[PDB]
């Protein structure tokens, strides 16, 4: 649905940048992408980015909670938001005729909140509950433990905040995070749309009429260099006897930053191991009977984490670990390096192609690209880079990141 | 959509829309009811599917996303891929339509996965609702055959249904797979079989699937594994009916959530009640409107009373509510689902026309004819079903 090149960016005199990319279709995804998340927090305000996201959604003056509900129910404006370790967005997916109401609400909520003790305190329980829910998905739990033992720095915080943190978050903290991270210069408004650029631009201008320009530009709190991350491999085991005859396991390595020449290779290697699904497993895996497998690799400022995880029966856990290590090893062998690269490259192209049919997916990618990249990377240039990636690029990623490196490991066991 | 009929009688149905991801598949009137017992069909088609793809490694290496959906009266297979994988996808679809029984060793593997379905996260609440509705609201006892075996029970390979697939297959695919499918269907034998498929009559039976749930389901320590599920079924209409939009609307009025009337009066109303949802299930010739409640075993009767209280409430319903409902109402999978049923796809321009076009007449009419019946009552758990049934008079 996207014709595989380039977005168009304009800046309003109030300093809001409006980035749109053209798409065919009835559908439009739009909103605000802000460089706000748990990487930019410290021990004392951990959890606050996510907390703020909730408050923002709980309505402001011109739109209380009630008028937001009405807008879902009758006027077809569905508000989505989320907070990762690195970024935050508030968005809606709409029909083109709903443009003005959408840009109005979104600008109002994100850029014009009313952060009062009563909404803050009233939100606490919701966030507590969400934290309980999330803690009963062991994949989430193990993900988080693996970060925690690998990073002494802010990446090792959970996104939601520790239980104690969620309990101690004050209205002052929520205010401050908004004041420091939600400014024109730390965000973009994004639109994936058939409508021309200028129509979105004019709509956002109408919508942001209340917003006064910034007098100065104090160095962004979201700056990567104010949050240098330090990976240190660690090994830690947990009980959860309610799991019964099962264990979860995760194995982590440091991964490259988003701009490293070795990033793409890292993506190829992870992809080639990939995930085991109902009908598909990596040629690299010797025991295809393993219960499950996931592979992720993320950039975090200067650092990043590649992680492999799943669950097996207690009897099968230690085997699972051997399988995963073998599989990685297999890639480095000269009998295999070339097939590994081509299959990994194919995987990455295939993940791409799927993301290019949903405006929601295009939006998220465009938002993150703009906020997290040095220079905007085209779907175009990206393809070139993948294709130009050779056996020696893979060999080199292995050298800097894998061979002779200790991995982090977390086990969560039912009996052990 | 673009219908065709082939030289040899084979129907072929194409999804319009953009290029990028390629789609192919087969849909056919063989479902779980066409095997002697639960899981028989499921495991047979799974075995056949896994042999057809050669190995999970081939699947992976070509980046093919296979999907197999076995329903009561019908089933479908879909494959999604990038254009450079066309040959493997087409050949794998061909092998699937070749009538040959899968080797026992494969069956035994698939049996293992099937028995472990709840633990692996393949047997969620949606799947349990369907099972509960199908073992309770049919005059025919064959509808009680689901896809997921009980721990105590046998599962056998059904080689006859494999011979039958090619003889009743409609082919489905994205528009750009026209040429490739025309040739594939070309290879199937003339002419497709024609059976009369009549969905079984409504019966308000009372049943229990009184079975332990796994603690761990997929990667979740299930927050519902100790609670019971109560399914209440009433007859509605077939997918092709002109009343089907009215019923979709009626389901959203009832609505529901976890932690709309089912939310407010039922999830709010019984403390220690995880969730309450109303769904509308279509079949070849009939429907089942069903309301499902996850609550403590001892709380089910109270919950039923709140649902009866809830049905009552729908007569005196405002236009604010009646507009919210109209509002509130792997896209290939919907194209295929709605291609068999012969209706309009949930995403199509024509379907959302219908939803705008439902009168208040239509809704109260649908309500009246549906709730005129004594509900069928099923329990995932030990709750006495006739007790809950008593609530309805
Ligand atoms: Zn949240």
């Amino acid at each position: 649905i996207s014709r595989y090149a380039v977005p168009q960016i304009s800046k309003l005199s109030n300093g809001v940048r409006v980035a749109t990319i053209p798409v065919i279709g009835e559908a439009t995804t739009l909103g605000y992408w802000i460089k706000s998340g748990s990487m930019y927090e410290n021990a004392s305000n951990s959890g606050v980015s996510h907390y703020l996201q909730h408050v923002i959604f709980r309505g402001n003056e011109k739109y209380p909670q009630r008028k937001l509900e009405q807008l879902a129910e009758y006027e077809g404006i569905n508000l989505m938001a989320s907070t990762s370790r690195v970024t935050t967005n508030f968005n809606a997916t709409i029909s083109n005729d709903k443009l003005d109401v959408a840009t109005d609400v979104l600008s109002q909520l994100v850029l014009n909140p009313r952060i009062k003790k009563s909404i803050v305190d009233n939100e606490r329980d919701t966030i507590l509950a969400e934290e309980y829910e999330v803690s009963q998905d062991i994949n989430e739990v193990i993900w988080d433990k693996l970060h925690e033992i690998s990073f002494k720095t802010s990446i090792g915080f959970p996104i939601l905040g520790s239980h104690q943190s969620i309990q101690k978050i004050t209205t002052e903290m929520v205010q401050s995070q908004h004041s420091n991270f939600f400014n024109q210069d730390n965000l973009y408004f994004v639109a994936v749309t058939s409508l021309p650029h200028d129509v979105i631009l004019k709509s956002v201008e109408k919508a942001t009429q209340f917003l006064k320009p910034l007098a100065s530009h104090p160095k962004l709190a979201s700056d990567n260099d104010l949050h240098v991350q330090k990976f240190e491999p660690n090994q830690k085991q947990y009980l959860l006897p309610q799991l019964g005859d099962n264990a979860f396991v995760a194995i982590g390595f440091e991964a490259p930053s988003l701009d490293s020449p070795l990033y793409i290779p890292s993506q190829i290697v992870k992809s080639v191991i990939g995930s085991k699904e109902k009908y598909s497993v990596s040629p690299l895996i010797e025991n295809t009977n393993i219960r499950t497998l996931n592979s992720y690799s993320f950039p975090y400022g200067n650092s990043g984490l590649t992680a492999f995880f799943g669950n097996e029966s207690i009897n099968n856990l230690n085997g699972w670990v051997n399988t995963i290590f073998q599989s990685i090893g297999t890639i480095f062998s000269n009998e295999n390096i070339e097939g590994s690269l081509n299959v990994g490259r194919l995987c990455v192209k295939s993940q791409l192609a799927r993301g290019l049919s949903s405006t929601r997916t295009i939006a998220d990618e465009l938002g993150n690209n703009l906020l997290l990249r040095n220079e905007y990377m085209s779907l175009g240039k990206w393809d070139e880079l993948l294709n130009a990636t050779n056996i020696n690029n893979i060999k080199e990623y292995f050298d800097k990141y894998i061979l002779e490196k200790n991995a982090s490991m977390v086990i969560i066991s039912g009996k052990q | 959509c673009v219908s065709s009929v082939l030289p040899n009688g084979i129907h072929l149905k194409l999804m319009k829309g953009p290029r990028g991801v390629c789609s192919i598949g087969a849909v056919f009137p063989i479902g779980s009811i066409n095997s002697p017992k639960t899981a028989d069909t499921q495991v047979t088609l799974s075995s056949k599917l896994v042999e057809s793809l050669i190995s999970p490694k081939h699947v992976f290496m070509h980046q093919v996303y296979p999907f197999l959906q076995v329903n009561r009266e019908y089933s479908y297979l879909t494959l999604q891929f990038l254009p450079e994988s066309t040959t493997y996808a087409i050949e794998s679809l061909k092998r699937f339509l070749d009538g040959a029984a899968p080797a026992n060793t494969t069956f035994d593997q698939q049996k293992q996965l099937n028995y472990a379905a709840e633990q692996l996260g393949e047997y969620n609440l949606l799947e349990k609702y369907k099972d509960l509705v199908c073992m309770s609201s049919f005059s025919n006892k064959s509808y009680a055959h689901g896809n997921y075996a009980l721990q105590g029970e046998k599962i056998d390979l059904n080689p006859q249904i494999l011979k039958e697939i090619p003889k009743c297959t409609t082919l489905v695919g994205s528009i750009d797979m026209y040429e490739e499918l025309v040739k594939l269907g070309g290879s199937l034998s003339p002419f497709p079989k024609v059976k009369l498929h009549i969905t079984s009559n409504f019966e308000p039976n009372h049943v229990n699937k009184n079975v332990k749930q796994s603690s761990l389901q997929g990667s979740k320590i299930s927050m519902t594994s100790s609670l019971s599920i109560m399914s209440l079924s009433w007859p509605s209409c077939g997918a092709k009916s002109v009343e089907a939009p009215a019923y979709a609307v009626l389901s959203k009025i009832f609505g529901g959530g976890s932690e709309s009337l089912l939310y407010t009066k039922v999830v709010g109303g019984v403390a220690r009640c995880h969730q309450a949802y109303a769904y509308n299930n279509f079949f070849t010739t009939g429907g089942r409107f069903n309301i499902n409640v996850v609550a403590e075993d001892r709380n089910l009767v109270k919950a039923a009373q709140l649902v009866r209280e809830c049905i009552h409430s729908v007569e005196t319903i405002e236009d604010k509510n009646l507009d919210a409902a109209r509002g509130l109402v792997k896209r290939f999978n919907e194209f295929v689902r709605s291609s068999y049923l012969g209706c309009k796809p949930i995403y199509s321009s024509q379907y959302k026309k219908s939803i705008k076009e439902v009168t208040r007449k239509a809704v109260e009419k649908a309500l009246k004819q549906t709730f005129s019946y004594k509900p069928a009552v099923a329990v995932y758990g030990p709750a006495v079903p006739n007790e809950i049934a008593k609530v309805f008079e």
